[PDB]
């Protein structure tokens, strides 16, 4: 089923690879070769944990685990059931996330758009890779990665930030929650304002933009417009992740010792008394 | 003449005739049953 | 490749606008005077100024201000009134609240008075600010959607400072005024009830805080993708139906399945944004009051993972080992 | 007008990465180095940026400007 | 006393309606769950004790 | 503290009260978004049997300014198109569809426009909100390089003619149009071109969407001095279409 | 006294009719519940230990 | 003839009068219970 | 002193008389509440310890 | 006259005597109960 | 000073009385808080005391 | 006349008598409840 | 004149005439204040 | 000297009116509580070690 709108847009063309052999829709779903590829990995992965999950012995959604193997192991192959397991899900997860991102590129070309929306989905496959496998290779072992459990990922991150004793003295990681924190404040205002425009009190006309640009210099000074709110929450969004890869990937390989006393070259620089 | 939701005076009249019927089914409802709790476990 | 729209390319600069009026008369309490800046032109507005002041912005201005001077003062003398060794210890000076023996009753003044004082001129600061961005939507004739988003963070604020202080018979519960020292409030108060990993709308809130970031990554790649179809005058898409509003919505309908509207992604934005501190403000207020240790509250409800291996470093080496010896 | 702005830009970094290699010869650690650094960077790249791109060229075209805002005061 | 009928002159009954309902099964909620809540008037222990 | 039965205490009561106030506003939420392009059809232009599990909103009504009028939704589909050049390539559900002649000047796949109003977008004061600069009083190119009289080259390499004028915003302080003059060889009279499809060089300004050739066919203004939103769908769309109609590689898979 | 009445020609009846509803629900509610938390007033707990 | 809702003179004291009415069935049901209480259970 | 009646001439009865109500709930809310914080002042403990 | 409000002298004098009306009861009211908290429990 | 009257030729008299009041609530409510974080003049718990 | 906001001489010595005996009223009962509190618990 | 202000020369001598009668009141009573505190408790 | 007048042909009064308003009472709070913080001036605890 279709929206009133829709028919005149869906023409054939604009694919990386495949052509009109994978150029339909089923449903409301757009497929190419590159939703064959995410069907694929995204369901034998989670038959995959489905099978681990049988074989650990519970069914439970707050109990399954599914772990990386042991650090003796190194950047071996561990037997399937001693953390392989994992490792064939990690394949098949980044398969999945790049075949998703592959096939948003594609959509976007069919439409005739810009290409902003896979590129901000690469930060956040970014972020993941950094977890997964860049900070394990430096690190010398499979094993450092966090396990695949909806509470037991939570148990990883507990005892790799006690592992540098004080996590908030992190440098990099108060500069990323500060992206976080001002992300959220940016998309309350934002929203707020566009719904107080649109929706006056009973009996009242709709408001437009100089509206709006006048409400904001009445209550701050300074109204960053309707074109700038757009980029700046996109540049936050984007510096959040980022800074956030940054944080954990120096936690381990490049630091040892505890945060606080990264802090000491301030503490004894030589202009103090 | 005031009014703020658009009935006249009559259909309020109406309106609460018929709304004060209920109200007082449940009370009575209400009281039979707080009776009965404290012939069984009283309170006070 | 193609013009991106992340910078202007050439800017054009025109008679300062000094802004709408109606028959409320918001002229008359709005400073003269207005600036240009063409380093801040490359991405937003150039112009700066004029702003309005009311009696809720001034008075929230001054007691905020007392307040800042109150522990800037208290922080200055507790070093002896030595300015270089106030420079170099900033970030490690606090205004400690009062200690708990004294109950909910008042302190000696060098035992969290000031605290109680200072905290007193913050609260009547933001409960102004609040009311100044309630009237001027009201001065406006617009929603107040502005005023209720503000009012939803202002709840988990009085929840850290007054509401939980009160209920748990104490003002030593409340927050210390800090960098450093307020980071350590936070350790310590996870660690003190458990782990507060394993409070349920803490992880809620978790789920909204990356739910709203995730939305706003979204909504402006969206938003930019459609700007040559003139996609960021969305008001004017509200009221007329273009084809930039057809393309956005159908790229994420042919994505996943499902899309939204111009005018309503911004009420799943809004909501996504308000639910983090309500869910967190609720979290808080059952901790200590109600449960008093998270984990075993878990292990009560049976979400608690459990671990087969045995603990210790020589159940998995040797310490010459590694050493290299 | 704005390449000249990211030329003094530029070469307030180069001065930046000069100020932590001559600490370091003298006796002080990287951060700290890099933190006076980061100070002569942005104090003196701002500084020229202001400065040497505000003597904007005009050269009878100067002169006339401002003879006539000494015209506009003088009745203000 | 007697002209209380004008309340509906004033309140719009369609909104009255629907807080009133919300409101009364929430308190009637809350009261049997804060009657179980005690030792005196927990009515399925005491079957329990009684047996 | 106790609690009420078995392990049930004030924090369960809390949740699970969340959890019912937030299925009552998913419900809420996805059915406000329901009040544009419903009922579903089908290829074929019928109503469809699926409708999907959520009814329909109510309806809301919005007072517009300068007199304009009121506008309810969800209701009929006025920005609808009549006559589409298109064909299908099957006989059911779920296939793309062929355009008939030129995809680019009949207006359809990522070339298509919307039908919306006749007439300018107002500001504040009831007057056209995009003017040329050449009669806006007091503007002046503040910061970046000023485009006008440089020549523009196409996407494969050709001069078409210069930049006369540019149309700014006036309300927003932002340029929207740039105006080209073309050269004989390539047409006649005046054509627009909307700001974020140009990339201003020192000593041209370079548009790739689209080729020399293709310069004489862009949709043309009634009015010298101002421009209705439907022109602005059709000359944006014209553009935009470019990117995959210019070129019969551009088309093809890229491999 | 007399002239309390125009108390109406300043306070529009809808608004204070609403905020004084919600305020005696509210107060009503926290006085209980502050009954409810004393040891000396809390009348299920004595109703057990007077059977 | 001061006014700045609307209402007239007479509108509002019909509107008062109907307000003291509930006002005075408030007070008495309230004085009764606190009576009550004070018999079953004193505070001073 | 006999003309005080000029302060409202001045103030808006209606901006007043919000802020009036609402500083003066505030308040005596506010002086319950510490006396309930002392030992000697309340009453709730006293009616508890004087049986 | 001398008016910011809107007001004329003779409505302002009018709603003043009404105001300190409300406000003597409002402290006759509150005196009574000092008193009593003295005799039952003094502080001074 | 028998010409302080200017001071109103000068400044709104709405503007001021509006600043006056809120700064003379402020400031003593300020001064209670001081004495009672003492000893010697926190009269609640002298009561006590003399008991 | 120099004037600013829009009153004239008799306006200004008009407000400020008034204004005057509320500054007294004020101080007056300020200085008695000051001198009370000093004969039960002097400071200095 | 030069003027920035738009006062007249006279203007300015009654402004400042009268600022000047307050100046002296407050620096007064500051030095009986200074003078009653060193007798009470001297600081050189 | 006796020129000092024509600072008002310079700077408006009501600016610095408010200026010096605000600057001469963060002053004066200021030296109070520098006097407050100190072990000889602070004359609440005199009263307490006094008598
Ligand atoms: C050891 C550390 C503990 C921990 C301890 C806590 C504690 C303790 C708390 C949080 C809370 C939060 N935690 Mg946690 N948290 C941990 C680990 C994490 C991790 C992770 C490992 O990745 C994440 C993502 C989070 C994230 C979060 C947020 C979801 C949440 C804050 C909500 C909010 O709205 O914030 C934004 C902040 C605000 C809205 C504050 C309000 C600000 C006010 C309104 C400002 C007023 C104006 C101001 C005074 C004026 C300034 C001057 C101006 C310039 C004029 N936590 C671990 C387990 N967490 C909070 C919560 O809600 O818990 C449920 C909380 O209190
Ligand atoms: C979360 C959003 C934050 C915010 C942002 C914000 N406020 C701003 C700005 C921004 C980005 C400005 O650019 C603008 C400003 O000019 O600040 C100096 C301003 C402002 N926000 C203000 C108020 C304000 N904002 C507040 C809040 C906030 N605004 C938050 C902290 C609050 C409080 C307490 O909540 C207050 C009271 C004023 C300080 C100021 C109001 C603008 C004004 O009055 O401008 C007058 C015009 C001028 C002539 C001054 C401009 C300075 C130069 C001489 C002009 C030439 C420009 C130059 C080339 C560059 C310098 C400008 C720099 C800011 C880059
Ligand atoms: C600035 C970076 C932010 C960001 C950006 C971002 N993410 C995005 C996008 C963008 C711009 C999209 O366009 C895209 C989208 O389509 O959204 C609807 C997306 C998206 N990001 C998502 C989620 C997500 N984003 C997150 C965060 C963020 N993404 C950042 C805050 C988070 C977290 C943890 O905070 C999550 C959970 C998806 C909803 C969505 C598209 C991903 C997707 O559908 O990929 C295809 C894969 C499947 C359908 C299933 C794969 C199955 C696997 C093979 C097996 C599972 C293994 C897994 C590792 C187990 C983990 C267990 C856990 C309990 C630990
Ligand atoms: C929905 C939850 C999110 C949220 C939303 C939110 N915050 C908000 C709002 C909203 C909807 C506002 O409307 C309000 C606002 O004004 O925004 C611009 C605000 C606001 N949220 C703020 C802070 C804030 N919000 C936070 C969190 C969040 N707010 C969440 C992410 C956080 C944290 C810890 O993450 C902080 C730190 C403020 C910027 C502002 C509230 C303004 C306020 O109440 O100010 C009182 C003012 C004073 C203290 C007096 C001034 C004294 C100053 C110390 C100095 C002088 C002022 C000067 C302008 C600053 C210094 C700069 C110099 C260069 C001059
Ligand atoms: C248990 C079930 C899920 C399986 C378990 C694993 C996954 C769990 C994670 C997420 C679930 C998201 C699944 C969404 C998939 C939608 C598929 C789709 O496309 O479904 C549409 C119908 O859906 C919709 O219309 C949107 C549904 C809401 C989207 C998700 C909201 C996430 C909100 C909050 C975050 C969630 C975190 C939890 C907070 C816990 C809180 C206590 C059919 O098409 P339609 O045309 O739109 O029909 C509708 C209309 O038009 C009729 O006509
Ligand atoms: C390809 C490999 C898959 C990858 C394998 C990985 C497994 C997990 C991944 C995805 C799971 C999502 C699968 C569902 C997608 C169904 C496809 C779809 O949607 O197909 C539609 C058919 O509709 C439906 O089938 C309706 C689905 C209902 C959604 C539930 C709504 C709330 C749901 C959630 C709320 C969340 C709150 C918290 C949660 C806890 C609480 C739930 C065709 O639509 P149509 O023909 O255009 O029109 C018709 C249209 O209107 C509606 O009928
Ligand atoms: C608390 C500070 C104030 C206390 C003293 C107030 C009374 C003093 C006497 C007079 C001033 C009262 C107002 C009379 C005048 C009314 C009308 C008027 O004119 O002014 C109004 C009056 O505004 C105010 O009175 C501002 C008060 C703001 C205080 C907010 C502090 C937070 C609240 C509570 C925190 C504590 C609770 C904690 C627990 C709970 C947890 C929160 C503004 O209107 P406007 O139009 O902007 O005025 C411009 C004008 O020129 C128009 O002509
Ligand atoms: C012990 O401490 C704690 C905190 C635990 C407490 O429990 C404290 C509790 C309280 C303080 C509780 C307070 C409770 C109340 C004040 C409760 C009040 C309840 C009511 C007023 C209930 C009213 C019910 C009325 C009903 C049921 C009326 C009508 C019902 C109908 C079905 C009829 C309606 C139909 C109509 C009008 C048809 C329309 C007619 C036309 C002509 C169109
Ligand atoms: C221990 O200390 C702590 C802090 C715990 C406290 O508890 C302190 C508590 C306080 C300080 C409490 C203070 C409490 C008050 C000041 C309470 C005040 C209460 C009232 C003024 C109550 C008023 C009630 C009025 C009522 C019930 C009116 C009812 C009216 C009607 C039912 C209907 C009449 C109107 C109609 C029908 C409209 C007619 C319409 C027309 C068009 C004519
Ligand atoms: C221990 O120390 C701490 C800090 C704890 C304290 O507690 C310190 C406390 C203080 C410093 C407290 C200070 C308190 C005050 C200054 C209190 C002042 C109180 C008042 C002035 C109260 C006034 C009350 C007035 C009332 C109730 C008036 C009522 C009026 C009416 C009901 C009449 C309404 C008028 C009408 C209808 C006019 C109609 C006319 C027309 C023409 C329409
Ligand atoms: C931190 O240090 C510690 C703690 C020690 C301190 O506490 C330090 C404290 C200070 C440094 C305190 C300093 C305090 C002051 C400077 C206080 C000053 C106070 C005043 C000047 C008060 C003035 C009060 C005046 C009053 C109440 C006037 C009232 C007037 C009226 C009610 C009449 C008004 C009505 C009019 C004019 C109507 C006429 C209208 C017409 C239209 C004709
Ligand atoms: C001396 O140098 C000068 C003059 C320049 C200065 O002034 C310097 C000043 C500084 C260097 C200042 C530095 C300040 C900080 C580093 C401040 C940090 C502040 C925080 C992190 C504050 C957090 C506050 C609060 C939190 C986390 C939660 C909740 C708080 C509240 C709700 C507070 C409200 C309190 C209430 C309602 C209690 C009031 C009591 C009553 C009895 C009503
Ligand atoms: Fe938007």
């Amino acid at each position: 089923a279709l929206l009133s709108f829709e028919r005149k847009y869906r023409v054939r063309g604009g694919t990386l690879i495949g052509g009109d052999l994978f150029d339909f829709w089923v449903g409301p779903f757009y497929v190419g070769f590159f939703g064959v590829t995410t069907a694929f990995f995204a369901l034998l992965g989670t038959i995959l944990i489905f099978w681990g999950a049988s074989q650990q012995g519970t069914f439970n959604p707050w109990l399954i685990n599914i772990a990386p193997p042991d650090l003796s192991y190194g950047l071996g192959m561990a037997p399937l059931m001693e953390g392989g397991l994992w490792q064939i899900i990690t394949i098949c997860a980044i398969g999945a996330f790049v075949s998703w991102a592959l096939r948003e590129v594609e959509i976007c070309r069919k439409l005739g758009m810009g290409y902003h929306v896979p590129f901000a989905f690469s930060v956040a496959i970014f972020a993941y890779v950094t977890l997964v496998v860049f900070r394990p290779l430096l690190m010398g072992a499979w094993g450092h990665g966090f396990p695949y459990g909806i509470w037991s990922h939570l148990d990883w991150v507990s005892n790799t930030g006690y592992a540098y004793l004080h996590f908030h003295y992190n440098p990099a990681h108060m500069l990323a929650v500060t992206f976080f924190f001002t992300t959220t404040l940016a998309l309350a205002l934002h929203g707020a304002l566009v719904l107080s425009a649109a929706n006056p009190p009973k009996g009242e006309e709709v408001k437009g933009p100089d509206n709006e640009d006048t409400f904001f210099r009445d209550f701050i000074g300074y109204s960053i417009g309707t074109l700038g709110i757009h980029r700046v929450g996109l540049l936050l969004a984007l510096n959040a992740g980022f800074w956030s890869a940054v944080c954990i990937i120096i936690s381990g390989p490049v630091w040892t010792k505890g945060w606080p006393e990264w802090w000491n070259w301030w503490l004894e620089m030589p202009i103090w008394p | 003449d005031l009014s703020f939701t658009g009935l006249t005076d009559e259909q309020a009249q109406e309106l609460h005739s018929v709304y004060m019927s209920g109200l007082w089914l449940f009370s009575a409802v209400a009281v039979v049953a707080h009776l009965a709790t404290f012939i069984w476990r009283p309170w006070f | 490749p193609e013009y991106q729209n992340i910078f202007t390319q050439v800017q054009v600069q025109g008679p300062a606008e000094l802004g709408v009026d109606n028959e409320n008369n918001l002229t008359e309490e709005r400073t003269t005077g207005t600036g240009f800046s063409q380093l801040i032109g490359w991405i937003g507005n150039a112009q700066l100024g004029p702003i309005y002041l009311g009696w809720f912005g001034i008075i929230s201005l001054v007691t905020g201000t007392l307040w800042f001077n109150i522990v800037g003062f208290n922080m200055l003398s507790q070093v002896g009134y030595s300015i270089p060794e106030f420079i170099r210890q900033l970030f490690w000076l606090a205004l400690e609240p009062p200690s708990p023996e004294y109950g909910l009753r008042m302190p000696p003044l060098d035992d969290g008075g000031w605290f109680i004082i200072a905290s007193f001129f913050l609260l009547v600061s933001v409960i102004s600010w609040w009311l100044r961005t309630y009237q001027l939507a009201e001065m406006h004739k617009m929603g107040k959607h502005v005023a209720w988003a503000f009012a939803a963070a202002i709840w988990l604020f009085l929840v850290l400072g007054l509401f939980r202080p009160i209920l748990m018979g104490s003002w030593s519960e409340a927050v210390p005024y800090g960098i450093f020292p307020h980071l350590d409030w936070t350790t310590a108060f996870s660690i003190r009830y458990g782990n507060l990993y394993y409070n349920p709308f803490h992880a809620l809130s978790i789920v909204f805080l990356y739910g709203s970031v995730l939305l706003f990554a979204m909504h402006g790649a969206t938003i930019l993708a459609v700007t040559r179809f003139g996609g960021d005058r969305e008001l004017e898409q509200i009221y007329d139906r273009g084809t930039a509003s057809e393309r956005a919505g159908l790229f994420w309908r042919w994505t996943m399945g499902f899309n939204a509207t111009m005018e309503g992604i911004h009420r799943w934005a809004w909501w996504f944004a308000v639910l983090t501190p309500i869910t967190g403000g609720i979290g808080i207020l059952l901790t200590g009051t109600v449960v008093d240790n998270w984990f075993l509250w878990a292990v009560e409800h049976n979400f608690a993972p459990d671990y087969t291996q045995d603990y210790g470093y020589e159940a998995y080496t040797t310490y010459d080992g590694f050493l290299g010896r | 007008d704005m390449t000249c702005t990211i030329t003094c830009w530029g070469i307030g970094v180069l001065l930046g990465i000069m100020t932590t290699v001559g600490l370091m010869v003298v006796g002080w650690s990287f951060l700290q180095g890099a933190f006076m650094g980061v100070l002569a960077w942005l104090i003196v790249g701002g500084v020229l940026a202001v400065a040497v791109c505000g003597k904007d060229n005009a050269e009878q075209i100067r002169a006339e400007m401002a003879a006539a805002r000494e015209r506009v005061r003088g009745a203000t | 006393m007697s002209k209380f009928y004008k309340i509906w002159l004033i309140f719009d009954p369609r909104r009255v309606f629907v807080a009133q309902g919300v409101f009364l099964f929430l308190l009637a909620a809350m009261i049997h769950l804060v009657l179980l809540s005690t030792e005196h008037f927990n009515w399925f222990e005491l079957a329990a004790a009684n047996a | 503290e106790e609690t009420f039965f078995g392990n049930f205490d004030l924090a369960s009561l809390s949740l699970w009260l969340f959890y019912g106030f937030f299925a009552l506003l998913i419900y809420y939420l996805q059915t406000e978004n329901m009040r544009e392009g419903y009922p579903l059809e089908d290829e074929d232009g019928n109503t469809a049997a699926n409708q999907g599990p959520f009814p329909l909103p109510k309806e809301k009504t919005f007072k517009l300014q300068h007199g304009r009028g009121e506008l309810t939704l969800p209701g009929e589909d006025v920005q609808r198109r009549d006559n589409l050049a298109l064909r299908k390539t099957a006989h059911g559900n779920g296939f793309p569809m062929e355009p008939t002649g030129d995809p680019m000047l009949d207006g359809v796949g990522p070339a298509s426009w919307s039908k919306r109003r006749d007439v300018p977008e107002l500001d504040a004061h009831g007057h056209p909100k995009i003017v040329p600069m050449s009669a806006a009083e007091g503007f002046g190119v503040s910061a970046g390089t000023d485009p006008r009289g440089l020549p523009v080259m196409a996407g494969d390499g050709e001069i078409v003619g210069l930049v006369s004028d540019m149309w700014i915003d006036e309300a927003e302080q932002l340029v929207r149009y740039l105006e080209l003059e073309l050269d004989p060889e390539w047409g006649d009279g005046k054509r627009l071109v909307q700001r974020q499809m140009v990339r201003i060089k020192s000593d041209r300004v370079k548009v790739r969407s689209i080729y020399g050739k293709h310069f004489k066919n862009v949709p043309k203004t009634k009015s010298p001095n101002q421009v209705t939103l439907l022109e602005e769908d059709k000359i944006m769309a014209y553009y935009a279409g470019g990117t995959l109609y210019a070129d019969e590689s551009r088309l093809e898979p890229q491999l």
